[PDB]
């Protein structure tokens, strides 16, 4: 498909994990790439967003500090470094992307991403 | 405000067909899977099937493969379970419940999202015969504790299928009422009793009526239960 | 087939630690989810992904692995925790639930109130006699009911039914029904059920007619 997440596993609290997402088309038209997560009972939540054209990053108040979204020297991979993990971070983590620009304030809104990956599951448990 | 409402359950005879509904609201219907889970009378849970948005993501339990079809209307936000070639052991409360859209892809030794919301359920009874009940009084003893307790009741006999409901004085009397689980007799019909304990001093001046409703044959019976000869 | 749960049923006081096991189907490695069900109500999710607490679940509950099995522990049993508990796995494309575990309230011993009821005249006119023995409001559940018809112990011709635990006093009740042809009922005089709990046995009877 379009996007493919990976990296999910089981971690003890205070542990670490890095997720990957691999995109497919020309990585040129992409305006935003984002990590969203979903836990049972709760609604799908924007976690961390990257505006590709400047590399500006946008974080949910619940991950600010602990998580880092970053591209490398390949255009087509976004990572999510998750440090200091809490049971409340248990969720499936989805990668989304859009080719249509939106004002930056809507970058963490589920409704501005056109397509997603199946998602990679993360459990944080002692 | 996630809500799942099941509907369209009723009575069906073996080999017949029935179509159930799960109307969902309060969530992006796409990001989610809908599951049917059934519970036979007095048994444990049994998983039936699931669908995620399109017909490509479905599967069925082996007990039900080939007879049932699950479908969805993303426009109406509803899932459907078409049940065919039904048998007696399809009788159960059928629940719908929400899971993760790609729960199957996610499933591992360390991940299981489970089913987060459930409906209230819809009863599906598969009946071979119908027979309204017989209601015989269980008359209070004349050897009742005169300043104490006395027991009286109703025997509800030879009816099919389940269920029967029993109340006392139209529901005005609830305290000390014991209605028993129906027990299937060898004859192939159900039977149960409903008893109530009361002050013995009331037996002369206070009236006691059991109200039996057998909805599957539209019979309702009311027996005044009085001391014997 | 479904998975075995370690205690099928158990009784405990408010304040006890309780542990249920889930035995996965030989070679099936799949994080377990746990559900709680109350009579007449839909299952509720408790634990998911083996050990993650669902929203609004108090944390006296916990889930854990145990060799290749799964355990649910309630650390301090509360009055609202008496229910049936199911585990659940998602092996390949099929979901499969466990056989279930009933958690019941332990309680002081109580002896049954025994009443006997003879057939109604209404009933005899149909050619069948039902004699009903009621054991009312006893604990624990184990009790033996025997029928005597002119001192002949009866077998194969009775059926028992037990209520679930009363929400107010935590006791059970039990009905035994002896079923006879009107022909057979009418040739005997003395009807008795005897109820044994523990050391004590209680017999109630009547004479046909009196
Ligand atoms: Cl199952
Ligand atoms: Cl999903």
């Amino acid at each position: 498909r379009q996007l493919v997440e990976s990296g999910g596993g089981l971690v003890q609290p205070g542990g670490s994990l890095r997720l990957s997402c691999a995109a497919s088309g020309s990585t040129d038209s992409i305006e935003y790439m984002t990590w969203f997560r979903q836990a049972p009972g709760k609604e799908r939540e924007g976690v961390a967003a990257l505006y590709t054209h400047t590399g500006n990053t946008y974080y949910a108040d619940s991950v600010k500090g602990r998580f880092i979204i970053s591209r490398d020297k390949a255009k087509n991979m976004v990572y999510l470094q998750m440090n200091s993990l809490e049971p409340e971070d248990t969720a499936v983590y989805y990668c989304g992307a859009t080719r249509k620009y939106v004002p930056v304030r809507f970058a963490l809104d589920q409704s501005s991403y056109d397509y997603w990956g199946k998602g990679t599951p993360v459990t944080v448990s002692s | 405000e996630v809500q799942l409402v099941e509907s369209g359950g009723g009575l069906v005879q073996p080999g017949g067909s029935l179509r159930l509904s799960c109307a969902a609201s309060g969530f992006n219907f796409s990001y989610y899977s809908i599951h049917w889970v059934r519970q036979a009378p007095g048994k444990g849970l049994e998983w039936v099937a699931y669908i995620s948005s399109s017909s490509s993501y479905t599967s069925y339990a082996d007990s039900v493969k080939g007879r049932f079809t699950i479908s969805a209307d993303t426009s109406k936000n509803t899932a459907y379970l078409q049940m065919n070639s039904l048998r007696a052991e399809d009788t159960a409360v059928y629940y719908c419940a929400r899971g993760y859209q790609y729960w199957q892809y996610h499933a591992s030794w360390y991940w299981n999202g489970g089913l987060d919301y459930w409906g209230q359920g819809t009863l599906v009874t598969v009946f071979n015969q119908i027979k309204g009940p017989s209601v015989f009084p269980l008359a209070p003893s004349s050897k009742s504790t005169s300043g104490g307790t006395a027991a009286l009741g109703c025997l509800v006999k030879d009816y099919f299928p389940e269920p029967v409901t029993v109340s006392w004085n139209s529901g005005a009397l609830t305290s000390g009422v014991h209605t028993f689980p129906a027990v299937l007799q060898s004859s192939g019909l159900y039977s149960l009793s409903s008893v109530v304990t009361v002050p013995s001093s009331s037996l002369g001046t206070q009236t006691y009526i059991c109200n039996v409703n057998h909805k599957p044959s539209n019979t309702k019976v009311d027996k005044k239960v009085e001391p014997k000869s | 087939i479904q998975m075995t749960q370690s205690p099928s049923s158990l009784s405990a006081s408010v304040g006890d630690r309780v542990t249920i096991t889930c035995r996965a189907s030989q070679s099936v490695s799949s994080a377990v989810a746990w559900y709680q069900q109350k009579p007449g109500k839909a299952p509720k999710l408790l634990i998911y992904s083996a050990s993650s607490l669902y929203s609004g679940v108090p944390s006296r509950f916990s889930g854990s692995r145990s060799g290749t099995d799964f355990t649910l522990t309630i650390s301090s049993l509360q009055p609202e925790d008496f229910a049936t508990y199911y585990c659940q796995q998602s092996s390949s494309s099929l979901i499969t639930f466990g056989q279930g575990t009933k958690v019941e309230i332990k309680r002081t011993v109580a002896a049954p109130s025994v009443f006997i009821f003879p057939p109604s005249d209404s009933q005899l006119k149909s050619g069948t006699a039902s004699v009903v023995c009621l054991l009312n409001n006893f604990y624990p559940r184990e009790a033996k009911v025997s029928w005597y018809v002119d001192n002949a112990l009866q077998s194969g011709n009775s059926q028992e039914s037990v209520t679930e635990q009363d929400s107010k006093d935590s006791t059970y009740s039990l009905s035994s029904t002896l079923t006879l042809s009107k022909a057979d009922y009418e040739k005997h005089k003395v009807y008795a059920c005897e109820v044994t709990q523990g050391t004590t046995s209680v017999t109630k009877s009547f004479n046909r007619g009196e």
